């Protein structure tokens, strides 16, 4: 994953990828699936899958 | 019935009511309202809060 943070939009948000094969591309609509750990509002890191 | 309008609110990404002292507390979601024509002239619309 590398990054992930969120945008000014009131839908989206940013996400990269990483090493990738060349071979290939991303069309809209399609599905990722993740654990990743993130930082709580009280300062407590937690993690979560989506 | 008075209906009250409705803004949307870019930090919590949901339509909350303004008009806070008298109307409603309650908070929708989005996609409740989905925009596929041409809106309404700004030149018409009358301006609150």
């Amino acid at each position: 994953i590398a990054a992930m943070y969120n945008n000014d939009d009131g839908a989206t948000f940013q996400m990269e990828i990483g090493g990738i094969h060349t071979n290939a591309a991303l069309a809209a609509g399609d599905k990722l699936q993740c654990i990743w750990r993130y930082l709580d509002v009280n300062g407590n890191a937690q993690a979560a899958e989506n | 019935y008075r209906l009250a309008p409705y803004g949307f609110n870019n930090k919590t990404r949901r339509w909350e009511c303004l008009d806070t002292k008298y109307g409603t507390k309650r908070t929708y979601q989005a996609d409740i309202f989905v925009a596929t024509d041409e809106d309404i002239p700004e030149s018409e619309m009358t301006e609150v809060y």
